[PDB]
RNA sequence: GUCUACGGCCAUACCACCCUGAACGCGCCCGAUCUCGUCUGAUCUCGGAAGCUAAGCAGGGUCGGGCCUGGUUAGUACUUGGAUGGGAGACCGCCUGGGAAUACCGGGUGCUGUAGGCUU
RNA sequence: GUCUCCGUAGUGUAGCGGUUAUCACGUUCGCCUAACACGCGAAAGGUCCUCGGUUCGAAACCGGGCGGAAACACCA
RNA sequence: ACAGUGCCAGGUGGGGAGUUUGACUGGGGCGGUACACCUGUCAAACGGUAACGCAGGUGUCCUAAGGCGAGCUCAGGGAGGACAGAAACCUCCCGUGGAGCAGAAGGGCAAAAGCUCGCUUGAUCUUGAUUUUCAGUACGAAUACAGACCGUGAAAGCGGGGCCUCACGAUCCUUCUGACCUUUUGGGUUUUAAGCAGGAGGUGUCAGAAAAGUUACCACAGGGAUAACUGGCUUGUGGCGGCCAAGCGUUCAUAGCGACGUCGCUUUUUGAUCCUUCGAUGUCGGCUCUUCCUAUCAUUGUGAAGCAGAAUUCACCAAGCG
RNA sequence: UUAAUUAAAACAAAGCAUCGCGAAGGCCCGCGGCGGGUGUUGACGCGAUGUGAUUUCUGCCCAGUGCUCUGAAUGUCAAAGUGAAGAAAUUCAAUGAAGCGCGGGUAAACGGCGGGAGUAACUAUGACUCUCUUAAGGUAGCCAAAUGCCUCGUCAUCUAA
RNA sequence: AGUAGCUGGUUCCCUCCAAAGUUUCCCUCAGGAUAGCUGGCGCUCUCCGCAGUUUUAUCCGGUAAAGCGAAUGAUUAGAGGUCUUGGGGCCGAAACGAUCUCAACCUAUUCUCAAACUUUAAAUGGGUAAGAAGCCCGGCUCGCUGGUGUGGAGCCGGGCGUGGAAUGCGAGUGCCUAGUGGGCCACUUUUGGUAAGCAGAACUGGCGCUGCGGGAUGAACCGAACGCCGGGUUAAGGCGCC
């Protein structure tokens, strides 16, 4: 049906989003980017491991969907359906075209949309998994398997941030004690020393 | 048969063989294009310059 | 190919800057332009009259004519291997006095005054500019402190 | 396109603005003794067939409307041609537009 | 210290709320004969001077939003010129110069021209 | 594939920018006949294929979708 | 007094004559118009910049939708008010424009460029200069002025079309307008005719021939600038092969298979392109004959099976011989 | 019958059927005429076509395109001629030959000869019904035929295949 | 001796200079006209002017990057309010009474994006200026503008040379003019295409027109460009033997 992914591995064309100038793009293969216990509070899952791209390339929505299933199944098998929270961090927005042959030749050769791909950079995170700390080895194995669904080189890297937050894990707890961080579900809100003093009263009352 | 369409390749090489000379500058410039009303008077100012020759 | 339209490609060139739309400040019309002035042309989209053609945006010329609303400018335009002196008519909204000659005019006056002040004193002063010379020898005091030793930091995969 | 049947414009004879009667201009019939029609008849006479081009590839679907102004001053009665842009429908002294009305 | 008329730059001047306003002002305010205009003297126009800073307006406030300006981001991203540099590539490193922008942190919150007032 | 064209009650079909969306058949009710049929008097029933746009107003006009029917595909 | 003939006039007249039967173009034809224009992008922060590149528009519309002045402020929303509801009209409040400005888009615009009134014809007459495409030619469109006549406003001013970027047309001919105009041939008068200036009638292949086919009966000058074989690059498609392992295999991922994904190889498929060959490389298939490859069907020697035997299946060295 | 790549199913043929013409004619030649051929002819003839022995048959369509027939009843219609205005050139009007338009005939003239839906008591069919539709809507025959893409149609026979 | 925008050919030597395959118009696409590129003839001066360069000032810009807790557009996930609307229920005599619950809604957050988005915003780049045609004085003319002998322009006399950044270099100017108007390749940027020794662009440099050392071999790669020679030394590349 679709061409081998080697035909579209390289970011050769400018980004080609689904817009009012590109109509008729088929729906993407990946429609779910979060699964696991999305509703876990920020503190239940202090660990976060990433799959990081070593290559500047295009990933197809089929490979994102395949990896999501691959990583999720191994996590459910080893940590339970409520022991983790996965977040695919790439959305397939760039559209790839196909000039379908069977004849005009190369005349009028601009192609119709064929699918979608995500344009990833060196160092960009492909997907992330947060779970409890005694699942460090399970996270590494879950992401190591998912790599086989992608072209090119990736690295699994355990983050020093707390879960899916932007704050270093070693200093997360104290910031929560000083009310600089207020849990808001999956993440945290950051409280600066600014704005109406009334807010400070509510936090400190 | 099809052929090439357009190119400026090799053009700046041709332009610089005899140099891209700037326009020639003289200390007096033509009064062509200046306002007719202003120029009508300027002619009248030159016409009667001889009147005040003796005072000068 | 491209259209030969007059205002093609000026989507950003002729638009007004951010949060600077609306009324045109009246000091734009209180400027006095004289024959022989140097002016910078900058098309303004708010006024659609007397708009200089896009090829003249960002070029500087000499004022040769002044009318009720616009001036005549002699501005060089390069077309292939030649440079032409083009006489355009531009409404005074789209121009502004050039500051290029000021640093020269400021220098002309200070030179003539120095040339006159030093003359009566029977001395000699520098009038010509000069490119920055290589910095002369100097001592650097350590102030009884040892320069901080620096080392390259280890690579750490901040992903 | 609707134009009034009168307008106050410049008359060249009177050298001042004057009322004018506005009418549409019509080409008059071709004289048989215009030098070019005389030359055409002599060239078309005899053998050889057609001797001039006959235009076929018509492309324009409208004409420029020419208004035949006429000074109303009894003494002057000077006339002028005045061309407006192309239009598919042209009327003189049509009903003037009304605003804020129910369209039946 | 500060206001009025006309301004220049056009948020450091805006927006929200709160406090305070001496004198002169500027207003709110009271009327419709006249001028003028309305369904309506509400607005516009006109004639006034009983009352009031309630509001506008002015000054001040807010761990205020915005705006302005610095720091950090960062010699990072990007980039001019160079190599018979690496790599299957994708790309990457170095040499020679230039060098950003968020989030985050701090500070500031109209200046001023002409003419005329008030303010021992 | 290019190009042309078409979707309107249950069926086949009209609609000359403002229709109570036309016609026939069909369905429903009442008459007639012992009864049916014909025949006479009445009635209901349109997602105007779908989205969006111009318009005072669109089933119509204008683009994009969902189906459908045509004519072309030659020189080797 | 007609047949008839001579000469004119109208019809008919592929029986016959001459001639034409666009261009671009991933060969040509079919298809499209990238042929004259305009917007955004491409386009690599001056300008310029190509493809049958991408997304669109144009051949019109307007007596006001032109000009001036005044007064107002829009989309949307919140809260209220008989009939009144999601939606009628009235009121208050917020409202940077999220509306509108003929149309495509982009820019521009808030006591306005928008909406509503009032008065109007600067959409008039006229000589030059300039800008844009550019060869610094024409057209078209546009920009500052200058001379008149007007409109409007209290006035400063604004206006010689549409807020800006598009909305269009030479020579020859014809037609209309202008002057107490020139000429109309030996002189004069008068008709006519020709001139001079300015509009219009149109060339859309849009710097502007007047134009249908077929050729397999065909012709000539050429072209490898250009198609139909081979060969060459490419490998989408075709063919063949790995990697991961959800599952299948009663159990058991991998004896044998293998989804979702992904990495290759090859040129025994078809494409794409047009580099060689058009002063010619004989164009399918079969017959014959030799050789070569392995991606192994058989046979030799082996490993593994969900290999008891027999039969079969997977794999290895392997193209000697069939 | 294509001399010198095609001998044939192609041409011819008898048979059949249309068409023009009674001589000042039909058809044709010729620059030209009291010119010429048919024609030393006369409708059982000459001239122009199509089909192609015999046998059986030759359906429907005159809307299209052709051919043909009637014509001042009557739109357009050249030259000439008639009249009026004017100094005249010129202008205008009236009048109106064929031919076109108007109306008939004609297909052994060129040619043409539909679509959709429902329906019989198992299912399939659908004699039957409704509808839209054109100038007729392909009749009698015949067929994967030298004519049928799909297609190496389906059944049977012929073969071991 | 028909015409041929088409094919083929076009005859001695040396010396000097030396292209174009691009712009616009053309029933123009195998061809012309046109500008550009070339050559020739000079001439006007010189022993101030100029520049494919920097420096110093001064403007222009909307690409790279970045942003989306900023406008437009696209897009993931939780959280807090919620009656201002709906879906499920659920006690009911039943109501906006109660009870929840999931949606939408709003509020701060959060993941991910743009050739036809943007508040920001480079590098490289594009104008201009860097004096005697300047600077400063006194006066005269005007029909232009005007409260003003104002304003602006022009003209006349006069005084000022430390020639007002670096570097390099002699400049200017006029006629006549051929061939060309099929290009192709490489770094970088870049459009279409799966890609192509594919089609199409920008910049510069090349091949074409060009030999020579090296890359065994080769239009373009690397080095370096050429009168006929001797000596020396190199480049890129090399030094088992060839
Ligand atoms: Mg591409
Ligand atoms: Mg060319
Ligand atoms: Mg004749
Ligand atoms: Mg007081
Ligand atoms: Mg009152
Ligand atoms: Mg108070
Ligand atoms: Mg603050
Ligand atoms: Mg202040
Ligand atoms: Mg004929
Ligand atoms: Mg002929
Ligand atoms: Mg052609
Ligand atoms: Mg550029
Ligand atoms: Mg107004
Ligand atoms: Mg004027
Ligand atoms: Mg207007
Ligand atoms: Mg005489
Ligand atoms: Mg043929
Ligand atoms: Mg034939
Ligand atoms: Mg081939
Ligand atoms: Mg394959
Ligand atoms: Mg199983
Ligand atoms: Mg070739
Ligand atoms: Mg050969
Ligand atoms: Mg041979
Ligand atoms: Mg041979
Ligand atoms: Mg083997
Ligand atoms: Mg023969
Ligand atoms: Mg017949
Ligand atoms: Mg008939
Ligand atoms: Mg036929
Ligand atoms: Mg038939
Ligand atoms: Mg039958
Ligand atoms: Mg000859
Ligand atoms: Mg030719
Ligand atoms: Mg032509
Ligand atoms: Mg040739
Ligand atoms: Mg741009
Ligand atoms: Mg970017
Ligand atoms: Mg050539
Ligand atoms: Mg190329
Ligand atoms: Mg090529
Ligand atoms: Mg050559
Ligand atoms: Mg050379
Ligand atoms: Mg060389
Ligand atoms: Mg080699
Ligand atoms: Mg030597
Ligand atoms: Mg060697
Ligand atoms: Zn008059």
């Amino acid at each position: 049906g679709r061409r081998p992914a080697r035909c579209y591995r390289y970011c050769k064309n400018k980004p080609y989003p689904k817009s009012r100038f590109c109509r008729g793009v088929p729906d993407a293969k990946i429609r779910i980017f979060d699964l696991g216990r999305k509703k876990a509070k920020v503190d239940e899952f202090p660990l976060c491991g990433h799959m990081v791209s070593d290559e500047y390339e295009q990933l197809s929505s089929e490979a994102l969907e395949a990896a999501r299933i691959c990583a999720n199944k191994y996590m459910v098998k080893s940590c339970g359906k409520d022991g983790f929270h996965i977040r695919v961090r790439l959305h397939p927005f760039h559209v790839i075209r196909i000039n379908k042959m069977l004849q005009t030749g190369m005349r009028g050769a601009f192609g119709k949309p064929q699918g979608t791909v995500a344009r990833v950079h060196i160092g960009q995170v492909i997907m992330s998994i947060r779970t409890k700390l005694q699942n460090k080895e399970h996270v590494v194995e879950a992401l190591r398997r998912a790599k086989f669904k992608f072209p090119g080189r990736q690295k699994i890297h355990i983050s020093k941030k707390w879960g899916f937050t932007k704050f270093n894990a070693d200093e997360f707890e104290d910031m929560v004690a000083e009310k600089r961080l207020i849990p808001d579900g999956c993440g945290v809100k950051y409280i600066p020393n600014r704005g109406p003093l009334d807010k400070w009263r509510a936090l400190h009352s | 048969a099809k052929s090439k369409n357009h190119t400026t390749h090799n053009q700046s090489r041709k332009w610089h063989r005899n140099g891209i000379k700037k326009p020639r500058s003289q200390r007096y410039e033509s009064l062509k294009g200046v306002d007719p009303k202003f120029l009508r008077n300027m002619r009248f100012a030159k016409k009667h310059n001889k009147k005040g020759l003796k005072k000068m | 190919t491209n259209t030969k339209g007059k205002r093609r490609g000026t989507r950003y060139m002729f638009s007004r800057p951010f949060r600077k739309h609306g009324v045109v400040p009246l000091a734009t019309y209180m400027r006095i332009y004289k024959k022989g002035d140097i002016v910078d042309i900058k098309g303004m989209g708010t006024v659609q009259k007397g708009m200089p053609h896009k090829c003249y945006h960002g070029k500087t010329g000499r004022v040769y004519n002044v009318t009720q609303h616009a001036v005549g400018i002699v501005v060089n335009k390069q077309v292939k291997g030649k440079i032409l002196a083009k006489r355009i008519n531009v409404r005074i909204e789209h121009i502004k006095h050039s500051k290029s000659r000021d640093s020269f005019l400021k220098r002309v006056k200070e030179n003539d005054q120095k040339k006159k002040e030093a003359k009566e004193k029977g001395t000699w002063v520098q009038l010509k500019r000069q490119p920055a010379p290589p910095r002369e020898a100097h001592f650097v005091r350590t102030n009884g402190k040892e320069p901080e030793l620096l080392e390259p930091i280890p690579y750490e995969f901040m992903a | 396109v609707n134009v009034p049947k009168t307008r106050r414009t410049f008359c060249k004879k009177c050298g001042k603005h004057q009322p004018h009667k506005v009418t549409q201009y019509k080409k008059g019939k071709d004289s048989l003794y215009a030098q070019g029609k005389r030359r055409y008849d002599r060239k078309q006479s005899g053998y050889g067939g057609q001797t001039k081009p006959i235009f076929r590839k018509k492309a324009k679907t409208t004409k420029k409307i020419v208004l035949r102004l006429e000074c109303v001053e009894p003494n002057c009665r000077s006339k002028r041609m005045l061309a407006i842009k192309r239009c598919k429908h042209f009327e003189l002294g049509g009903d003037k537009k009304r605003k804020g009305q129910v369209i039946q």
